[PDB]
DNA sequence: AGTAGTTATGCCGGTCA
DNA sequence: ACTACT
RNA sequence: UCGACCAGGCU
């Protein structure tokens, strides 16, 4: 349920779906959905 | 005296830490399995609820009841209600306890295995009696209660074993090993520098002779002498929980005897 | 949903006998017993001791698959001698044995303190 | 979410150590590791059935009718 | 010493603080 | 009813390589000097050295079928030595000239032999006990 | 947290000090200096992103500060505070991280994706959503009978209040072939 | 249902509890592990329908694949990995427990076979009993590099008239493989033959593994003490290998490679030095492992695992990256906000210095974490593409 | 599954009897197969292992906090001076037999979840039944007796 | 593409597998409820009356 | 340029006439 | 998000 | 008897 609160979408393959530097400190790096929208969907 | 000989090292209420000498390691095993498995005991089986209110379910609670350790002794004459020509149940196969608790107290009332209250006649024989080893003497905290919280229950003990169900257990626990000193090479060691300072001794290195490397590989070494330790719940005596499994094994033995036997006939 | 009763781990079902005994043909004189309702409690100790029997040529034991409570065990003997008989001694042998053990338990247990 | 009576691993009962345990930790100042001891809890199978359960009832009993 | 360095193990009553006043969904709220 | 090879060896040297329980070892005839002589030997039933005088046999009993226990407390026995192998005899190299060599194979533990006399004796039958006295 | 290098006595160091932690420990043992307090005193910092990419910052507070004049060889192997422009130094690393991740122990010793599946997986468990379970009425629910709080722990679950709300039990685990099943 | 194989037909045998339960060596074939999935079951409704099903395609038929014209299951897991243990030279079975893998053979012709070891104490040998399951008339021969008739490091294989004569059981002899074990009885002998090969290979070798064990820890992934050092600093020399080519470039003195930037020529000579450095560090420590290794025992086998993973575990995990090059300056000039500007040097880059045992830096940790990140994606989008071609 | 997105469903349950167990009686919960670390390289699982068992011992709350100063040294030293072999491994005896295992396994406590998902909630089987309308084909999903 | 390249049909089950060391390789274990739903229309026939009148 | 056509398999809450 | 055709 | 559309989750 935590997790569920401090999640994020990216409405909309490569540049956006993956973890980029300045997401450091911001978003989490390994908590991301598998497939379809893996990377789109985002935890801070 | 004759056979297999025993050697009781220490030895309580609890445990009968002890060295079973001059046996087969299968029989050694075999009488493990049983004290654990196949030992007769009663536990609850079947609880009638008829009021309940407190923050637990119904069979929440109703399994639990089933762990409680109950009296045991004389188990070895009530029957298994499977067997017995009542439909359903008698006292001549069950133990019937009860249960009743309210918070009257106006903090958090505590319902106790010291609560049960056996109701069917036990015939006068060592059964069904909520064992407690606890020093306040209330044993096993069945649960709480707030206000008017009510619980009001019946149970029906009946004679049982592990094989059924784990709360038929009455061994609980039971500590075996044999050749400390690996002597058979019955283990192969995984280390990085040196086996023996990487993997501890036991206690009962003592109480055997150490290797001395000289010596060659003794292949006929068979394997006898096991330092086992039985631990009880309650139900039974330490000491019972190891002779009942001694009897029980030997009766089992037996039926095949018998089975041969009718089985002669054509 | 789909769980056997318990029960049914040592309760011999409708009509079936702890023994059952088929002469295998593989080779000369040496038999399959199934016990049914059993495990390697049995198992095990029948065997051990049947690979005492000097006369005893060949004793084995497998429990088919885990799901069901049965094992068959299987006996071969020098000739003249049957190995159904094998098998009764062996288990006299145990049963003896475990005797033995119970007394030798019960005298040392006696002669304890606490 | 009430102490479980005996071990999952062992089966050794536990269910009285409860109310114990939380008395040589609160009243005879101990530490856990030696709480545990001197309930008798030997093996790790019992002890970490005991060091581990989180007494959830409280809270709910915390609530009314 | 009320004002020495901070090692390691000072970082965390700091986070504590963090969360005892922000909580873990303050972002939603705010 | 009969051996095939007779003979007694040195141990040049004894090899484990990365096997806890058996060594290859390898030794020369003290008679032929064309008789060569390497075999694997479960060193914890029968330890090994270098440098022994090693007792070689064959022969195809022991005076088949289904193997029996003892019983045989007291049964033939070509059993005069301390270590009995029985394995089987896979390729007869010829080490040209008039040196040939046989490989006999003990469920895995493996061997190889050398001269030449074993003409009307070393049959490439799967029979074979290996035998070592001393 | 800021470094400023406000340090007439030595080199650059944090704003906040010793004293601010303990007077902060203060206030959590009485359950008055809060967070708010460590923002207004100018001890630390909000840095958006943008902002972010103007600034130097120091992972450990210790490490990365004091000077250099042997090494555990089992610890992992770290780089350097191979710099004195140090603006800003990181609370504590781990809080890269968000709920789910924040379970897993040691989370550093696993490869990369391991870590996200846990992180997606943690999320089918069981255990205790509420303590007032009992009184919901919603659609399906599944509550655990005898939740265990971990053995092993992360500093970060204290906040997310995993101990007190598990999903999950100790379980003796063995690792062996066994019957093969 | 990406080949025939993935539709195969079963004889039904009811059973308790509530899981289709299947023969682990079908495994491959349908591409089934156990994390939870689910399969599909269809019952034929006439008595030609059912006539295809057992005559064309039944799994025994399946079993050498025309795929690829070999075999397409073979024997995996505990079999595989417990199938080399009982095979190891050093492996000897005493009477009691010969006798039980014996009747575990369910065609065993109840003629126990003579110890390979009279001497002593009667003993008999791995390679023995499990050539009880290999009928007769199965002739196998390979050689793998040190092989010779008498192979000593016991390569290769040689078994006759269905009998293990030489060699190590593994994966190149009862796996899938091509000349395998099974490509030959299957056949040499029939599907059906082969089809109850797996039965007993299993029964027997599992039977023994049950027994034998076999486990593994973290005990299992360090390296010992100097081996470690000695790793450490061939990382090291490969860090200054790098920091000379980076110096020896910021004084304009490199040789742009035709068709390439210096810069381009520049990070080709650096990664080669880091992943040439970090498979150096690996080979290290997998040497290193003794035999009584578990993780090393089974990439013996060939149930699983491989060099890189001993590798990454225990030695080096190894130079992070995205769309080939090394991790960018997301951030202005940099990788993280925790260096300092035009950082080009390794621990900035994406180079993961650490082994999974030693535990990832902050870093590290960030930067195979985008590394990681990538290879979802695409595995996300492989897939679909994957697919839709396939159709 | 455990906190290393190592799934897996139960494929049979055995009484302690059946269990391997260690001389000191202890028995597991849970087995798993060495066969799922190799390639899955989830050290970490092996570690909560090592620290969790030393920490059921020492009745100390383990910390398998990120990035610590904590090894798998150090914990090896503790669970050293606990008497445990270093390494976690135990000798271990086959259940049926009684007789030891050659082989020594890593044992101990590690925290597993029991996610939802279970088999007989999707357990599902028909033969003839319900028909869509438009379609005259069968009805879709376990719930509505589909096929 | 839905309704006739492909369709949902009778006589057909599905649950979660698991690995059985037990089995022989072309076999197949069958949840005993699952052997119960679904059927097979055999014909009667002297060859199978008796076996037949004693299933039904 | 403008102009359309695709995109893995299968399985398991909440509004509308 | 990618790709070809009118 | 029983459907559509949307969205979300598992492999
Ligand atoms: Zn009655
Ligand atoms: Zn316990």
């Amino acid at each position: 349920t935590l997790s569920h609160l401090r999640r994020t979408n990216t409405p909309i393959l490569a540049k956006p779906r993956q973890l980029h530097n300045t997401h450091w400190g911001l978003v989490c790096p390994a908590e991301t959905p598998e497939g379809q929208a893996c990377g789109l969907v985002k935890n801070l | 005296e004759e056979g297999p000989q025993v050697k009781i090292r220490e030895a309580s209420k609890d445990n009968v830490d002890f060295i079973l000498s001059n046996v087969d390691l299968a029989m050694a095993n075999s009488l493990r399995r049983v004290m654990i498995a196949e030992i007769p005991t009663l536990a609850i089986d079947s609880v009638e609820v008829e009021t309940n209110t407190t923050v637990l379910a119904d069979e929440f609670i109703a399994h639990r009841l089933g762990l409680i350790p109950l009296q045991s002794m004389d188990i070895e004459q009530l029957e298994y209600s499977r067997d017995c020509f009542c439909e359903d149940h008698c006292d001549k196969c069950s133990v019937v306890l009860t249960l009743q608790a309210f918070g009257e107290s106006e903090s958090t009332t505590n319902v106790y295995s010291k609560d049960l209250v056996i109701v069917s006649n036990l015939m006068g024989r060592n059964i069904g009696h909520p064992i407690i080893q606890d020093k306040e003497g209330n044993g096993v905290l069945i649960c709480k209660l707030r206000k008017g919280q009510e619980l009001k229950l019946t149970c029906v003990a009946k004679k049982g074993i592990a094989k059924e169900h784990a709360k038929w257990g009455p061994a609980a626990a039971i500590e075996f090993e044999y050749d400390p000193w690996n002597k058979l090479k019955h283990t192969d060691y995984w280390y990085e520098q040196d086996s023996a300072k990487e993997w501890p001794q036991s206690k009962n290195c003592e109480y055997e002779d150490p290797p001395n490397e000289g010596d060659p590989f003794d292949y006929k070494a068979q394997a006898d002498t096991f330092y086992m330790n039985v631990e009880s719940v309650g139900s039974i005596p330490v000491d019972q929980v190891v002779v009942r499994g001694i009897d029980t094994l030997q009766k089992k033995v037996a039926s095949i005897l018998l089975a041969l036997t009718q089985m002669d006939q054509d | 949903m789909n769980a056997p009763d318990r029960f049914e781990l040592f309760l011999l079902g409708e009509g079936e006998s702890k023994l059952k005994i088929d002469p295998d043909t593989k080779a000369p004189n040496a038999v399959v017993i199934t016990f049914e309702k059993e495990d390697h409690t049995l198992g095990n100790l029948i065997r051990a001791e049947l690979l005492n029997d000097r006369k005893v040529l060949f004793a084995a034991y497998k429990v088919e698959h885990p799901f069901f409570a049965r094992f068959k065990l299987r006996i071969q003997t020098t000739e003249g001698y049957d190995p159904k008989d094998a098998l009764k001694n062996a288990c006299n042998s145990i049963i003896n044995k475990l005797g033995a053990l119970k007394t030798n338990f019960e005298t040392e247990w006696n002669l304890q303190t606490l | 979410m009430i102490v479980p009576v005996r071990c999952f691993s062992c089966g050794k009962v536990v269910g009285d150590k409860w109310e114990s345990y939380l008395n040589l930790l609160q009243e005879d100042e101990l530490d856990e590791g030696t709480a545990l001891s001197r309930l008798g809890l030997k093996r790790y199978c019992c002890r970490r059935m005991i060091l581990t359960h989180v007494d959830l009832i409280e809270k709910f009993l915390r609530y009314n009718p | 010493d009320e004002s020495a360095p901070i090692t390691a193990e000072d970082s965390w009553a700091v986070i504590s603080a963090f969360f005892r006043e922000k909580g873990l969904v303050s972002q939603q709220l705010d | 009813s009969n051996t095939l090879f007779d003979d007694i060896f040195q141990v040049s040297e004894v090899d484990p390589g990365r096997y806890n329980k058996v060594c290859r070892i390898e030794a020369a005839s003290t008679t032929q000097d064309q008789c060569k002589l390497t075999l694997d030997i479960n060193v914890e039933l029968f330890p090994v050295a270098a440098q022994d005088s090693l007792t070689v046999t064959i022969a195809s009993s022991l005076n088949t079928r289904s193997w029996r226990p003892p019983q045989a407390g007291d049964r033939s026995l070509a059993d005069d030595y301390d270590y009995v192998m029985y394995g089987t005899a896979y390729k007869f190299e010829e080490v040209s000239k008039d040196l040939i060599a046989v490989y006999y194979s003990f469920g895995g533990l493996l061997m190889r032999l050398e001269g030449n006399y074993r003409n009307l004796n070393n049959l490439k039958q799967e029979n074979a006990y290996l035998l070592i006295r001393r | 947290f800021i470094v400023e290098d406000d340090e007439s006595l030595g080199h650059k160091e944090l704003k906040v000090r010793k004293g601010h932690i303990a007077k902060l420990m203060a206030t959590e043992y009485q359950d008055e200096y809060t967070w708010s307090s460590l923002l207004n005193e100018g001890l630390v910092e909000y840095i958006d992103a943008e902002e972010e990419e103007s600034i130097l910052i120091a992972m450990q507070p210790e490490d990365l500060e004091p000077a250099e004049a042997d090494v555990d060889p089992a610890k992992r192997i770290r780089v350097s505070h191979h710099a004195t422009t140090f603006t800003h130094c990181e609370i504590h690393p781990s809080m890269i991280l968000g709920v789910a991740a924040s379970i897993i122990p040691f989370p550093d010793h696993n490869q990369s994706p391991r870590n996200t599946y846990q992180s997606a997986m943690g999320k089918q468990a069981m255990g205790v959503f509420l303590t007032n379970y009992n009184v919901r009425m919603d659609t399906m629910a599944n509550i655990l009978y005898y939740p265990q709080k971990p053995l092993g722990t992360t500093r970060a679950m204290e906040y997310l209040k995993f101990r007190e709300l598990p999903a999950g039990q100790n379980a003796i685990v063995a690792i062996a072939c066994y019957s093969g099943y | 249902s990406l080949h025939k194989m993935s539709m195969m037909a079963h004889r039904v045998k009811v059973i308790p509890y509530s899981t289709f339960r299947l023969n682990l060596s079908v495994t491959s074939p349908y591409n089934a592990d156990f994390d939870g999935d689910e399969m599909n079951l269809h019952v034929p409704q006439s008595e030609e329908t059912r006539a295809e099903l057992s005559q064309l395609c039944a799994v025994p038929l399946q079993i050498v694949s025309p795929q690829s014209n070999k075999p397409c299951m073979g024997i995996v897991q505990d079999t595989l990995c417990g199938i080399r243990k009982l095979t190891l030279r050093d492996t000897f079975i005493e009477l009691d427990q010969v006798l039980n893998m014996l009747y575990w053979v369910p065609d065993w012709d109840g003629v126990i076979p003579t110890p390979a070891i009279i001497k002593p104490k009667p003993l008999w040998s791995g390679k023995q009993i499990l050539s009880v399951a290999i009928p007769n008339g199965i002739h196998l021969q390979r050689f793998d590099e040190g092989t010779t008739l008498l192979s000593p490091k016991d390569n290769g294989m040689l078994i006759i008239d269905g009998q293990i004569i030489f060699g190590v059981v593994e994966k190149k002899t009862v796996g899938s493989s091509n000349g395998g074990l099974i490509h030959v009885v299957t056949r040499e002998k029939g599907p059906q033959v082969c089809a109850k090969l797996f039965g007993n290979i299993q029964k027997v070798v599992n039977f023994w593994l049950l027994h034998n064990g076999f486990s593994t820890g973290i005990g299992d992934t360090i390296a010992d003490g100097p081996t470690m050092r000695e790793i450490t600093e061939t990382i090291a020399e490969a860090k200054k290998k790098v920091l000379d080519v980076t110096k020896e470039a910021q004084a304009n003195l490199l040789t742009a490679k035709h068709g390439m930037t210096l810069r381009e020529s520049f990070e080709d000579n650096v990664v080669r030095f880091l992943n040439e450095a970090r498979d150096k560090a690996g080979r290290l420590a997998e040497v290193n492992l003794k035999d009584l290794n578990n993780v090393k025992q089974m990439v013996m086998a060939g149930s699983k695992g491989s060099f890189i993973n001993i590798a990454q575990m225990s030695a080096c995990v190894g130079q992070q990256s995205v769309e080939g090059k090394r991790i960018a300056f997301g951030f202005v000039d940099r990788t993280l906000p925790h260096f300092s500007k035009d950082d080009y040097s390794p621990e900035s880059k994406g180079f993961v210095e650490n082994s999974y045992l030693r535990g990832l830096t902050p870093q590290e940790f960030f930067f195979h974490a985008m590394g990681g990140r990538e290879g979802l994606i695409d595995t996300a989008v492989k897939t679909a593409e994957t697919g839709y071609i396939q159709r | 599954a455990s906190r290393h997105g190592q799934k897996g469903t139960i494929g049979i349950t055995y009484r302690r009897e059946d269990m391997p167990f260690t001389a000191e009686g202890i028995v597991p919960d849970l087995i798993i197969n060495p066969h799922a670390i190799p390639s899955r390289m989830t050290v970490a699982h092996l570690i909560e292992c090592l620290l969790s068992k030393v920490a059921a011992l020492s009745g100390n709350e383990g910390d398998a906090s990120p990035f610590t100063d904590i090894t798998v040294e150090g914990i090896s030293k503790l669970l050293r001076e606990h008497g445990y072999q270093s390494r976690g491994f135990e000798v271990m005896y086959n259940g049926h037999t009684g007789k030891k295992l050659m082989a020594q396994i890593f044992f101990g406590p590690t925290y597993y979840q029991r996610l939802r998902h279970m088999v007989d909630d999707k357990i599902h089987a028909r033969a003839r039944g319900p028909m869509q309308v438009l379609t005259r084909q069968p009805v879709e999903g376990r719930s509505r007796d589909g096929g | 593409r839905g309704n006739l390249m492909g369709k949902r049909v009778d006589f057909s089950a599905r649950t979660v597998i698991s690995g059985d060391p037990n089995l022989e390789l072309d076999q197949v274990g069958v949840p005993k409820s699952i052997a119960k739903t679904l059927t097979y229309p055999e014909v009667v026939t002297p060859y199978n009356i008796d076996r037949l009148t004693q299933l039904v």
